[PDB]
């Protein structure tokens, strides 16, 4: 089938759903997936008890 | 004459009626030959799914013998005077006519009454014609235009008796009995639904006396017609073994008696027609014809205004190779849009001239005039004179064309038929979006 009418609209719906999840994160739990210790400025003398990547 | 005096000098169609309700209509000339026929308000749209094909079967058996003229005798009589017997059937009309010498009109008229009144419908002949009709169905399968228009009717009028084909499905052909055909004739071959037309060296008083002597037996003074819903829809039969693709696209157009038909026909003349055997090619005033000739986008295209009593198919049929269908759609729909929004006076003038020329040139000979009389009395209850057609064309301008093409084409769902190597036939949503313009 041609991409335009079908998958442009389907990809738009998918993008709106993705935007919903993203804005739920940004506006209702901004810090859900982050770490509180990055609200502390970097201290090369003191190391955090836990050093995890993202 | 100045074509205004020539229209005013065209002979007048004289119409009378028998007590049974058979209408008698004639346009007289000084020609030594005439065409006389019977036109009947009978077609496939009057058939349901069990009887579908009965009218075509009855037309098949029409000349194969009556109780007075058994088998070949009728044919012999026709052939023994130099006359020509012809018949046809549509979804709404049926016709039986003779081209004869003017001195053969009595016999011709007699030969017609018998044919419509006393067909033998003999079972042996019914089986022979069963075989013939099956072979003709397979012959019609070979004609891509006939198939694509049957497809267009089937999807545009799905669920309605206008979707039916004239010939019916082959299963009905195998199943139709003599009782089926006798019932069809007894319910549809009635005097109030028949018109005895004659064009040529025929005096109306003499034809009327003939009709009163040969047709007065017919039904004196009931199931007929339900409207047929139109559907925006598509039917695509892909056969990449076919060398060329056929595409037919139509919106719901007006029925017979709607005045909108005259401007719409004008508009169709603006789009015109084309095939690859044309002299003019790239120089044609029709934009689509010149683009098709310059790019070799198609082998042919035609506009059409098919009318039924209450609806019709207004559209275009084109034939092209697999890799150009899309282009042919784009330039065709664009023309439609260009007419809905920006019709322009000069090409409306050209289309009006084309329409007048089509109407006058079509009515050349006794047979086209006889068909015009019969079909006209069936569709309008009247023969519309060419002076009147000219009055209706003269009152068309670019505003009128813009308005009517907007009313019928713009933002309307079309019905679409595709047959052959049609992978590049655009998806229905893309065509439907091609039925409006965002700039407008
Ligand atoms: C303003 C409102 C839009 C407008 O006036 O469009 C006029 C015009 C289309 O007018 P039209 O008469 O409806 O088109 C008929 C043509 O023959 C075009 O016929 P076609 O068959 O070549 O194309 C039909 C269809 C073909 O579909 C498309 O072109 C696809 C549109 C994008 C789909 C998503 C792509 C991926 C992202 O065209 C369109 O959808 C409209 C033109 C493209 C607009 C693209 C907008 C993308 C926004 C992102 O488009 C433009 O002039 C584009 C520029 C202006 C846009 C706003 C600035
Ligand atoms: C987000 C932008 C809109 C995306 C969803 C709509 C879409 O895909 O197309 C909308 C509009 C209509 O496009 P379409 O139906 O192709 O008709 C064109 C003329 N024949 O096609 C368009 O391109 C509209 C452009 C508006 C600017």
């Amino acid at each position: 089938i041609p991409f335009h009418p079908y998958y442009t609209i389907k990809d738009i719906l998918g993008a709106l759903f993705m935007m919903l999840i993203l804005l739920i994160l940004v506006l209702f739990s901004p810090d859900l997936l982050g770490d509180p210790d990055n609200y502390t400025p970097a201290n090369p003398l003191n190391t955090p008890p836990h050093i995890k990547p993202e | 004459a100045t074509y205004a005096q020539a229209l005013q000098s065209v002979p007048e169609t004289q119409v009378s009626q028998l007590d049974n309700g058979l209408r008698v209509a004639s346009e007289q000339s000084s020609q030594p030959t005439c065409t006389v026929g019977v036109w009947i308000d009978a077609g496939s749209r009057y058939e349901n799914e069990k009887n579908n094909g009965a009218g075509y079967f009855v037309e098949h058996l029409a000349f194969k013998g009556t109780k007075n003229r058994p088998g070949s005798a009728l044919e012999k009589e026709v052939e023994s005077m130099g006359a020509h017997l012809n018949a046809y059937s549509t979804r709404e009309h049926t016709a039986y006519y003779i081209k004869a010498l003017s001195k053969d009109l009595p016999k011709a008229v007699e030969l017609l009454a018998d044919i419509v009144q006393n067909c033998s419908l003999e079972d042996s002949q019914i089986e022979k014609e069963r075989d013939v009709i099956l072979q003709e169905l397979q012959e019609n399968d070979s004609s891509m235009r006939d198939v694509v228009f049957d497809y267009l009717h089937a999807t545009a009028f799905q669920g309605t008796p206008l979707a039916q084909s004239v010939e019916g499905p082959s299963e009905n052909v195998r199943k139709l009995s003599r009782a089926d055909l006798t019932e069809y004739v007894s319910q549809h071959y009635k005097a109030p639904r028949m018109v005895l037309a004659a064009a040529g060296g025929v005096e109306h008083r003499q034809l009327l006396d003939l009709a009163q002597k040969h047709f007065s037996s017919l039904s004196g003074t009931v199931p007929a017609f339900t409207p047929c819903r139109f559907t925006g829809s598509e039917i695509r039969h892909r056969d990449d073994a076919l060398p060329l693709a056929h595409v037919a696209i139509a919106v719901e157009g007006p029925g017979w008696a709607n005045p909108d038909n005259v401007p719409l026909q004008v508009a169709n003349a603006i789009i015109g027609h084309y095939d690859s055997t044309y002299g003019g090619g790239t120089h044609m005033s029709s934009t689509l014809a010149s683009v098709a000739a310059t790019r070799k986008l198609c082998q042919s295209f035609q506009t059409f205004n098919i009318c039924y009593a209450e609806t019709g198919l207004l559209g275009a049929h084109f034939v092209c190779d697999n890799m150009s269908i899309d282009d042919m759609m784009f330039f065709l729909q664009g023309q439609w849009m260009r007419l809905c929004t920006s019709a322009t006076e000069s090409e409306v003038v050209r289309g009006k001239n084309i329409l007048r020329n089509a109407l006058v040139s079509h009515l050349d000979g006794t047979t086209p005039v006889c068909e015009d009389i019969g079909r006209s009395l069936l569709t309008y209850g009247r023969r519309i004179p060419l002076a009147e057609w000219e009055s209706r064309i003269a009152e068309v301008d670019a505003s009128v064309v813009r308005e009517v093409c907007s009313k019928y084409f713009y933002d309307q769902c079309p019905a679409v038929a595709g047959l052959g190597p049609i992978e590049q036939l655009p998806d229905y949503n893309r065509i439907r979006s091609g039925m409006f313009w965002l700039r407008f």
